[PDB]
Formats: structure tokens, C-alpha cells, sequence
RNA sequence: GGUGGGGUUCCCGAGCGGCCAAAGGGAGCAGACUGUAAAUCUGCCGUCAUCGACUUCGAAGGUUCGAAUCCUUCCCCCACCACCA
RNA sequence: GCGCUGACUGGGGCCUGUAGAGCACUGAUAGGGCUAGGGGGCCCACCAGCCUACCAAACCCUGUCAAACUCCGAAGGGUCCCAGGUGGAGCCUGGGAGUGAGGGCGCGAGCGAUAACGUCCGCGUCCGAGCGCGGGAACAACCGAGACCGCCAGCUAAGGCCCCCAAGUCUGGGCUAAGUGGUAAAGGAUGUGGCGCCGCGAAGACAGCCAGGAUGUUGGCUUAGAAGCAGCCAUCAUUUAAAGAGUGCGUAAUAGCUCACUGGUCGAGUGGCGCCGCGCCGAAAAUGAUCGGGGCUUAAGCCCAGCGCCGAAGCUGCGGGUCU
RNA sequence: GCGGUCGCCUCCUAAAAGGUAACGGAGGCGCCCAAAGGUCCCCUCAGGCGGGACGGAAAUCCGCCGGAGAGCGCAAGGGUA
RNA sequence: CACCUCGAUGUCGGCUCGUCGCAUCCUGGGGCUGAAGAAGGUCCCAAGGGUUGGGCUGUUCGCCCAUUAAAGCGGCACGCG
RNA sequence: AAUCCCCCGUGCCCAUAGCGGCGUGGAACCACCCGUUCCCAUUCCGAACACGGAAGUGAAACGCGCCAGCGCCGAUGGUACUGGGCGGGCGACCGCCUGGGAGAGUAGGUCGGUGCGGGGGA
């Protein structure tokens, strides 16, 4: 379970899901990746269960980079539902990951063995995914 | 319950007369909280650092780099 | 060390003088002479000049000093100028420039 | 070693158009240049594959010319993760900044059975003229052993040219 | 059935993620004291074995380099929740 | 009463800190290096003290995030000037009100669960008061359009033109075989049509079929026996166009059997991947079914291009009314 | 109902003029200062590094670098050498 | 949530009377089985019909007794004053 | 008078004028400098501020040049976004038209420019 430590503020306003953009998106880590098709709130227990899928799949071996983080706290009114009084407690976390973004993105393994494990990693998660390889696009810098 | 649940009146800050607008001597020019319009020509600035014409005039701005904006009146209205 | 003392008091005791928007009586005195301009600014110019440089004096500076002091005065006066403010810059208002100031008097007056 | 593509010129047509059309926009400039120019996607992608702002390439281009252009930048929409923009720099001879690949030769080199390889750069900012242009850099270094680091001057250097430095810095160690 | 907290060698019991075979007490064995005992004091206290090697935290599996300590899971508990009008 | 000042529009100045983006500040933050402090493991107990596959300051490379962060910063918006703008415009003084329960929808946010025909603001619109007209099967607020009266006249809008039902069984071109259309997602699949990329192939490949199916040898380990098929492994070496101390059946371990891998036969493609279009699965609810219905399959369905026509209380033509 | 709340200031929400809501997110005030007031004259921070008895992470001293991150009585914002 | 109903839409349970759904309790038909047989397990098809009598509690439900092919789960204003 | 070059004032643009490194200037201007009687001074110190000077030095300061390591400025193309007009998707959200159009980044750029007055040169 990813979290911020030491958050500024507890509780941030929710703000839309739009515009697929803003950089991680060309893989500099690692030999191969997992790129976001659609956009989500993608929870700290979702990172978790992809990045455990994983490092099962190379018997602890390999190297895995994430590369998004939850840093967007999630609130939930107990249950015993009245919208007011207040706001109100935080469950989770979230990292908000919009198209064309690559989270997790492996390298140190085989081909064919990375690829098994980001397929298995994607379907942990809520959105589409891609994988992806690296590229002369992926440029230098 | 919530112990949130305040704010303050809304101070209605900002420009009151922009550039090339006639103005009259005592006519203020701009609400502002810090000094970021400091005064020029023929422009007072009061306790509250707010900005009025000290002639009657035409308002014009101007952007001195480190030195800041200034709001002169610009006389012979 | 940046923007030192000399140039802070210096813009400290200029920028007041700016304000009233007066003729400004510049003082520059030197470790040898001591020169005065009367300038006015938006029009960014100099109007009327005097030194102990060009006047070809010397003798005791604070006596020199009075001396491009009613200089000063006699060309300036001459203009139509009367009315100015005293800059005096980085110098305490004292000795040469305080004798170059209460020699500009009959004339430009104030000081 | 040597790659030659094409490219064309334009001054309308909305790159839009062009991009629907298979034709991937672009711009051609120098310190004495700036052109519209655009070329086909598809061959691009097979010369950029291989090239990749590492090597030359020489477009050429209607008026017949050859160009001696680096590549400086590519833009991908991040949505598809496809190129929709590259521009070409022209070189002509003035000492010119570039990325050179890294070729790592030889074994482990030192603390062999087992250490760590460790590659920090793939590539190296280095200040070379048009005329000798070192398509690769050898790196031996038979240790390479535990703790050590290499920095700038511990390279090769080949003959044509200098770096663009800070010569302090790693490219390889083994922890 | 559903969610809050609990399982620690034979018993009560402390426990920080780098020490935990796990200190702290009682058992329980051995010695000394004594005529002999009980009490008290001493050492042993999972097994060898010199150190140290080696598995143990109710059972298992995960996470971590490392779990008695986090994560679910099958149990095992008394604090709590399930009509309805 | 004033009387060209109005909404809107043109040009020009000024103002701003959002969309976007950025990381310079405030914080958050991935990977690496280098390094204070330190957990420590410990070398001593005197300062010592080497290593970090744990923390983690700063610092440098790489890589991100933010309503209450901003080195940046659009479109727009506001205001003044000058022009257009004669309008059921505008300004001034007064008389009379009613209203102070709003609602839907679009867009932008907050609250909520990236629930609600939810709630709360913003800017817009319509219903309200246009439950008058046309379209949407039916339907305040979706599309069309602002109903003064009359006409057995015309043109159109939206939406339509197989029959119910006014007008095309219209013309080209393409796709789909589900009645999809007449839908619900992750995810899945040699459905089908297209555009690719890669591999292998007439040193004749893919498919079948003919033929060979190691030997030291039981490989050792284990073993009554594993002599591949009860099994944890050293899976090494030879001769070869060439058989893995062997993939399965078999199994009293063997015998027997098949495979791998080669040779030959024959004769032109074959196997992998990615993209797009349409479709298929995934797909269970309660009185009787159905796309509004009949019915539709080179379409009466979907995409592309055309041409006509139908179609309102809009517009026009003719007459009339009232106000200005 | 119970609970909370009720005026004032700061920030965000607030959609780059102004204004703008919710039992939306966070904080503050009900004072204070005869100098913490007017004016004239000077002076310029925090922090880092090196040096220096008792002096230690920081008492005071010296050197250099430091454009404002310090200070401005108190919350925040704007401002400010 | 607060949309019709507060110038009245009688509220639990029982009883009577049913009717529908199928995510099937039984019976019928199937595949797989870690299916020898018998007996199970799991999943598919199937709504034609069936689906007991008691103790306790207002109870629904549940627990229990004795049986059974089985002792199905839902909907119909928690069906039906 | 003018034009030019150097210096001293003093403004304006407000980093393309900045940091750093090198070089250079003393005739003249300027500084440091010589003193502390005098005016006037430093919570101690003529450090500073102030006066009287004129032997020395351009070491410091400053002025002028050169270098792009840093800093600063920065296109053109292309995107993001968007005023107005339209579509699409259960939705989150996406797309087209027309007009406007960043930010970062790439090319580059820069070791200032300039006004008025003095003093000096020609
Ligand atoms: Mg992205
Ligand atoms: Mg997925
Ligand atoms: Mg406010
Ligand atoms: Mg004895
Ligand atoms: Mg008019
Ligand atoms: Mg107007
Ligand atoms: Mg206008
Ligand atoms: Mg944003
Ligand atoms: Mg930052
Ligand atoms: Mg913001
Ligand atoms: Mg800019
Ligand atoms: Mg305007
Ligand atoms: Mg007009
Ligand atoms: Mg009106
Ligand atoms: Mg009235
Ligand atoms: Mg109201
Ligand atoms: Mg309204
Ligand atoms: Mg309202
Ligand atoms: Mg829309
Ligand atoms: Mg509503
Ligand atoms: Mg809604
Ligand atoms: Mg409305
Ligand atoms: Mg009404
Ligand atoms: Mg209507
Ligand atoms: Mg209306
Ligand atoms: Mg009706
Ligand atoms: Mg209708
Ligand atoms: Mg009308
Ligand atoms: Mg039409
Ligand atoms: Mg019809
Ligand atoms: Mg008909
Ligand atoms: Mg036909
Ligand atoms: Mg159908
Ligand atoms: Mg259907
Ligand atoms: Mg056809
Ligand atoms: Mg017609
Ligand atoms: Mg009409
Ligand atoms: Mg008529
Ligand atoms: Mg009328
Ligand atoms: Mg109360
Ligand atoms: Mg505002
Ligand atoms: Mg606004
Ligand atoms: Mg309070
Ligand atoms: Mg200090
Ligand atoms: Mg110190
Ligand atoms: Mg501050
Ligand atoms: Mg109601
Ligand atoms: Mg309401
Ligand atoms: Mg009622
Ligand atoms: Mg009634
Ligand atoms: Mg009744
Ligand atoms: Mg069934
Ligand atoms: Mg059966
Ligand atoms: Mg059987
Ligand atoms: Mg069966
Ligand atoms: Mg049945
Ligand atoms: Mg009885
Ligand atoms: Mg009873
Ligand atoms: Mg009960
Ligand atoms: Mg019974
Ligand atoms: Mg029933
Ligand atoms: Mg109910
Ligand atoms: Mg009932
Ligand atoms: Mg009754
Ligand atoms: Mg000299
Ligand atoms: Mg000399
Ligand atoms: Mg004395
Ligand atoms: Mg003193
Ligand atoms: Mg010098
Ligand atoms: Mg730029
Ligand atoms: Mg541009
Ligand atoms: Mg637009
Ligand atoms: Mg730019
Ligand atoms: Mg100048």
C-alpha cells in the first residue's frame, strides 16, 4: 500500500478526469511498459495488486519501476448515508492516470517473460491497457 | 458535524479606472492590498495603499521591470 | 555583498526628491573637487551646471564649495529658475556640500 | 551506416491534412535555415527505428539536394504514441552538441562470477564537428571492480573530438 | 451470516519489523543449604552442539532483503450488529 | 420629460492569473549515484572503526503530482475612447404592480459514490407563461418553429419517402448474415472484409504419407524395478544427412509402441504479429408479446456520394382586422 | 429532535474584472503598543562554509558567499531591504 | 433521494385464494469427475407438475421432532383487511 | 561650435546589461591614499561618516574590453487549450468546423543599449 506520508492537506476536491496528457508517457526506466488507453482513478490496493502479480511472475527476480503514485486522498461517508453534515473521511488513495501514461514498466527480464507478466499486471487494473517496448521515440534526454 | 463553515466579506479589490480614462482629482484608481501598483504621476497613495488621482486628468499605466507598475494621471484633463 | 550603503542611501535620499517633483540640485563632491547639476527629470535633462573643475579654483574645498554654490545660482537664476529641491545624495548635509548648498542661496532658494 | 530517407516542402495544407494523408510534418532548420518541410510516415519510422538522432540523416528532398540533418526532436501525441512531428537540424561545419550510442565491450570486467553491469548512460552528450562524426564509443574498462566508478575521461574519447562534459560524472559501477 | 478486538513453548505473562527460542514470573529437573525435608538461593529450561548450527508465535499462503510483529485465508474467542409494523 | 446616448458589432488602449503547462517557490514523489546523520553487525570500550541488498538530510543525473503550489500562461471576460446600430432601444422624474417555492437541459465546478428525475453555485437556454403547431410511437422543457383572422393555393425546417403513413421499393459504390440493426462491460474468439509488418519456402518449405526412431547404457541417483512414462538429477560423451541417456501410450521395470530430429515423396505457398470496418460470445426476473406495428436480408439494416419529392400555425401568394 | 452553527478577518471553492452557494476544504478575531506612535539621521536579512577559550545544533566575535527564502506584535494573504 | 399521494394510497404476522420468475429443491435429459459398482461432487438443459405433519415464539426467520422424491428461492403495494 | 573617442555626473530601457575567468586604465578625471588640528564623527574603532591634504598606487574599488561554464533572453514549425458552430459515447470522456493559440523543448541570441550635461582629446 503506497501513500504519501506527511499529506499538506487531507481531504482534496475531486476535479475531472479529462485531457490525456502531462508527461511519465515515453518509458524511461526499463525495457517494456504498461500505457494507460483510458483515464482512471487507479487505487493505491490496485498498484499493489499489479506490482504483486508481478514480481510472483519472476519469482522475485526482475526489476519493476511503477512510476504512478497515489497521491490523491479518497474519501466515503460511513454508510448510514445523509448527504451534509460534513465531508468526510479518507479510505484510500488514488494517482489519477489519464491516456497514453506508463505505469510499471519492467526491465532485466526476457521478452516473452516481461510481456506474460505486464499482461497478468494490466488485468488487475480498472482501465485499458497497451504494452509497449522502447524506441528510438522514447529518445535520449 | 463540521468546524469548517466560515469566509470572510468579499473586499472588492482591483482597478477602479483603467488606462485613458478621465478622472477627476480624487478619483480612485486602484483597491489593492500590498503596493503592487505603486503610485506615479500625480497619484496619491492613502494608509490602505490605495491608489487616487491628486489631479484631474487621463490615467495611464506603466510596467518598469524590477521597479514595479505605476499608475500615473496624466494632467491638463 | 550586494547593492551597498553608499548606493542604498544614495537612492534613499533620492527617491524622496523625485516625489515633490521639484528642479533637483545634484551634489557630486570628490576627494578633490565638487560639481553640481540642476536637472529635470521626465524631461530627463540637465539644465544648469557649475564644478570646482571648471571654474579652475582651488584653496580649502569648503571654501571652494560656496563658491560653485553662488556659481551655481548666478547661471541658474539667469534661466528663469528659482524653486529647487537639494539633493545632497550619499553626503550628509554638512561641510562642502552643506557650504555649496548655503552659497547657493541669493537664488534657488530653500537651503 | 548511411541513411537517406526524402522530404518534401510545404507552405499550406493543414498538417492535419498531411498527417491524415500518411505524410508525417515536420521542419528543417540550421543557424542559416528554417523550412516547412514534410515526409512520409511510414518511411520515416524505418529510418528512425535504426537512426534515432544517433546517426546522420541525409534526406535529400526534391531540387534534388542531400542535407546533412540530425534529428533533434520528436513529437508523439501521447494519446497513440505516434510520431506527429519531427524537425530536422542541418549541420553544416561549426562544433555541434549530439548523442553518441555507448557500445559496453568485452566481460563483466572485474568481480566477475557475479557482479553488477550497471549501465547509467546509453548515450553521451558530446560537442563534435559535422565532418568526423563517431557513430559509436568503445567501452573496456577491464575493471571495473567493486566501488569503482567511471566518470568522462575514462571514455574513450575518439579522435575527432571533445565532450560537452561535466566530466564528473557515472556510467558504470558494481554494488 | 455480517466487523471491531484477541491465539505466544506446560500455565500466567510482557513484544519495537532487523536482536524474540522470545528477556519477566511460576511451574518443572539438577546443585547447595539441612539430620532429611518444605521454604529460600543457584544453574538447566525447543534440540543438539563450542561458538554456533536449526524450527518455533493457532494452521497455511502472501508482502518485505528480514515477519511473533504487516496481508488475506480456514478455524478459536467475548465486546458488537440482522426482520417488521 | 430627454432625446442618439441602447443591446449587439468594428478598432484601439488598459485590467486579470483560470484552461493548458510548468516545478523556479510550498509540499508530495519513482529510479540511480554521491554522501551528514544514523538502525546497527559490531571492532574498542580512549578519541577510534571499516561495510551497507534498511532508514534517509542536503547535492547531482533521470522521472512525476497538487483546489488552498506557480518560473509561465491562451482563448475569453471586464472597463474607457472613437465609429456603426431608430430599437416595444436607452436615460431622468413620477403613478400602479406582481415576484421573492422554480424546473429541465448544456457547459463549468463543490458536495455525493468520476450514484440519483440528488443536492449547491456559475454562465447560457427552454418550460414556467409557448400541456398552441411539426419532428421524436406516445412525452412541460430533445430537434424544428415564436400561433392576429380567413383560403379545397405555393416553398421549406426538423424529420422523413416499402404498407399502416404524405413523399424514392431512387442512382451509384462498399460492409454485415447477427434480425446485428432493434446493446450492456471487463474480457475472450482461424466470424467476416480490408491495410499492413515479420519469418520460413522452388539449396523446393507448411500438410499429410514412405523410411530411420542411437550408443557407452541398466545414465547415475534410487533401487525387489524405474532399464525416459513410481522418481530427487551430474541430462554429460561418441558417431552422423541422424534420434532428446528420450515427448506419451504401454508397463511383471523390460518386450512392444509413439514422438523428437533427419532423408525422401509432392508441389505452391505457409506460420507468426500488429491495425481498421462490421459482426459473435460474455447475456438470468417476475400479468402477453413485439423494432410504434406489419414486415424487412445485393435491404425496408450500417458507411460513403448523389438527385428528387413529402413535410409546420415558419416563409410566400390573396383577402381582412387592429395598433403604431 | 439530538448534535453542530449564528457577527468579524484570511485562503481555496470562484469558471484570469466584480460578485457568487452547500451542515464544501482549512485557519484566525472580540486584543495589543507612550512606543510597537511622528519626524530626521544612519544601518540591512535568514541561511551556508571556514576561523575562534569556557560555547554545545545553534550566546557573542572574524572572514567570505548569500536578492530576500529573514523581519514586519498575533491568523492568512498581498506587500516589502 | 424527497417525485405522485397528508380535503387518508390501513401498517407486521397469520389464514384463504393463487398467479408469475428461474439464479432449479425434487422428478426428466445431459458433460466433466480426483466417476470401479452403489452413492456423491461440480457444471449444462429443463418452470410440466410436485414441493409433508408437528414442538417453541405474535413472529417473518430460525431452531428442534418425525418423515420425505424433495421439504427450492424470489416477485405480484415486503400479492391479497 | 559640429562629428568622433576617453573619463566624470546624472537619467531611461529594466538581466541580451548578470556571475565567473582573462586582459587593460592613472596624463586627466575617479578611487584608494596622506594626516586627524579644525567642523563633524563612530552603542568600541576616522572602518564608516567628516574635515585639511597631495608624497605614492591603480593592489582594492570603479571604468573599458575580451571569452558563452553558468545565469538571462529565445524563434520557426508542431501540439495543449479555447471564443463561436456542430457531431459522438452508458459513462469517464472523445471528435469535426471556423477563428484565436500557448507552456515546455529545439534552432539560436547575448558578456548591453541609450539620453542630457560636464572635463579632456581631435
Ligand atoms: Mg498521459
Ligand atoms: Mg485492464
Ligand atoms: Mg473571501
Ligand atoms: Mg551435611
Ligand atoms: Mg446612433
Ligand atoms: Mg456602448
Ligand atoms: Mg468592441
Ligand atoms: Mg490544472
Ligand atoms: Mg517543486
Ligand atoms: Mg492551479
Ligand atoms: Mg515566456
Ligand atoms: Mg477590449
Ligand atoms: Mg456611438
Ligand atoms: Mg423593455
Ligand atoms: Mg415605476
Ligand atoms: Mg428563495
Ligand atoms: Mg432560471
Ligand atoms: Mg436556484
Ligand atoms: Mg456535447
Ligand atoms: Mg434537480
Ligand atoms: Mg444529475
Ligand atoms: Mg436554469
Ligand atoms: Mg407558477
Ligand atoms: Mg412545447
Ligand atoms: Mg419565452
Ligand atoms: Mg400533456
Ligand atoms: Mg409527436
Ligand atoms: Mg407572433
Ligand atoms: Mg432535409
Ligand atoms: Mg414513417
Ligand atoms: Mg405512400
Ligand atoms: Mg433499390
Ligand atoms: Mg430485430
Ligand atoms: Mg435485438
Ligand atoms: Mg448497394
Ligand atoms: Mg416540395
Ligand atoms: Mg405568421
Ligand atoms: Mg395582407
Ligand atoms: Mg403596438
Ligand atoms: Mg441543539
Ligand atoms: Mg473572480
Ligand atoms: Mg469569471
Ligand atoms: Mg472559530
Ligand atoms: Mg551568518
Ligand atoms: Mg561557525
Ligand atoms: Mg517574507
Ligand atoms: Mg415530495
Ligand atoms: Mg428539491
Ligand atoms: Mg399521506
Ligand atoms: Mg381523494
Ligand atoms: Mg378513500
Ligand atoms: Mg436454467
Ligand atoms: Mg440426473
Ligand atoms: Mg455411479
Ligand atoms: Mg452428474
Ligand atoms: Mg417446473
Ligand atoms: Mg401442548
Ligand atoms: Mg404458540
Ligand atoms: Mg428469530
Ligand atoms: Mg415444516
Ligand atoms: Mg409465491
Ligand atoms: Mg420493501
Ligand atoms: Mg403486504
Ligand atoms: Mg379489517
Ligand atoms: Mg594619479
Ligand atoms: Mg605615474
Ligand atoms: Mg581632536
Ligand atoms: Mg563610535
Ligand atoms: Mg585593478
Ligand atoms: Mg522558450
Ligand atoms: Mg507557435
Ligand atoms: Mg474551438
Ligand atoms: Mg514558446
Ligand atoms: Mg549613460
Amino acid at each position: 500500500m503506497l501513500m504519501p506520508r506527511r499529506m499538506k492537506y487531507r481531504k482534496q476536491q475531486r476535479g475531472r478526469l479529462k485531457g490525456a496528457t502531462k508527461g511519465g508517457d515515453y518509458v524511461a526506466f526499463g525495457d517494456y511498459g504498461l500505457v494507460a488507453l483510458e483515464p482512471a482513478w487507479i487505487t493505491a490496493q490496485q498498484i499493489e495488486a499489479a506490482r504483486v502479480a508481478m514480481v510472483r511472475h519472476f519469482r522475485r527476480g526482475g526489476k519493476i519501476f511503477i512510476r504512478i503514485f497515489p497521491d490523491k486522498p479518497y474519501t466515503k461517508k460511513p454508510l448510514e448515508v445523509r448527504m451534509g453534515k460534513g465531508k468526510g473521511n479518507v479510505e484510500g488513495y488514488v494517482a489519477v492516470v489519464k491516456p497514453g501514461r506508463v505505469m510499471f514498466e519492467v526491465a532485466g527480464v526476457t521478452e516473452e517473460q516481461a510481456m506474460e507478466a505486464l499482461r497478468i499486471a494490466g488485468h488487475k487494473l480498472p482501465i485499458k491497457t497497451k504494452i509497449v517496448r522502447r524506441d528510438a521515440y522514447d529518445e535520449a534526454q | 458535524s463540521t468546524r469548517n463553515g466560515r469566509d470572510s466579506q468579499a473586499k472588492r479589490l482591483g482597478v477602479k479606472r483603467y488606462e485613458g480614462q478621465v478622472v477627476r482629482a480624487g478619483n480612485i484608481l486602484v483597491r489593492q492590498r500590498g503596493t503592487r501598483f505603486k503610485p506615479g504621476k500625480n497619484v496619491g497613495m492613502g494608509r490602505d495603499f490605495t491608489l487616487f488621482a491628486l489631479v484631474d486628468g487621463v490615467v495611464e499605466f506603466q510596467d518598469r521591470g524590477r521597479l514595479g507598475r505605476y499608475v500615473h494621471v496624466r494632467p491638463l484633463a | 555583498a550586494r547593492l551597498t550603503a553608499y548606493e542604498r542611501r544614495k537612492f534613499r535620499v533620492r527617491n524622496r526628491i523625485k516625489r515633490t517633483g521639484r528642479l533637483r540640485l545634484s551634489v557630486f563632491r570628490s576627494l578633490k573637487h565638487i560639481y553640481a547639476q540642476i536637472i529635470d527629470d521626465e524631461k530627463g535633462v540637465t539644465l544648469v551646471s557649475a564644478s570646482s573643475l571648471a571654474l579652475k579654483l582651488k584653496g580649502n574645498k569648503t571654501e571652494v564649495a560656496r563658491q560653485v554654490g553662488r556659481a551655481l545660482a548666478e547661471k541658474a537664476l539667469a534661466l528663469g529658475i528659482k524653486q529647487v529641491a537639494f539633493d545632497r545624495g550619499p553626503y550628509k548635509y554638512h561641510g562642502r556640500v552643506k557650504a555649496l548648498a548655503e552659497g547657493a542661496r541669493e537664488g534657488g532658494l530653500e537651503f | 551506416m548511411e541513411y537517406r530517407l526524402k522530404a518534401y516542402y510545404r507552405e499550406g495544407e493543414k498538417p492535419s491534412a498531411l498527417r491524415r494523408a500518411g505524410k508525417l510534418p515536420g521542419v528543417m532548420y540550421n543557424r542559416h535555415l528554417n523550412r516547412k518541410v514534410y515526409v512520409d510516415l511510414v518511411e520515416f519510422d524505418k529510418v528512425f527505428r535504426q537512426a534515432s538522432i544517433h546517426h546522420v540523416i541525409v534526406l535529400e528532398l526534391p531540387d534534388g539536394q542531400s542535407l546533412p540533418t540530425l534529428v533533434r526532436q520528436v513529437n508523439l501525441d501521447k494519446r497513440r504514441r505516434r510520431p506527429e512531428h519531427v524537425d530536422f537540424f542541418v549541420l553544416s561545419d561549426e562544433p555541434v552538441e549530439m548523442y553518441v550510442p555507448l557500445r559496453f565491450v568485452g566481460t563483466p570486467a572485474g568481480v566477475r562470477a557475479g557482479g553488477v553491469l550497471q549501465e547509467i548512460h546509453r548515450d553521451i552528450l558530446v560537442k563534435v564537428s559535422p565532418r568526423n562524426i563517431p557513430e559509436f564509443i568503445e567501452v573496456d574498462v577491464s575493471g571495473l571492480e567493486i566501488g569503482d566508478s567511471l566518470h568522462a575521461s575514462d571514455l574513450k574519447l575518439p579522435p575527432g573530438v571533445e565532450l560537452a562534459v561535466s566530466p564528473e560524472e557515472t556510467i558504470a559501477a558494481v554494488v
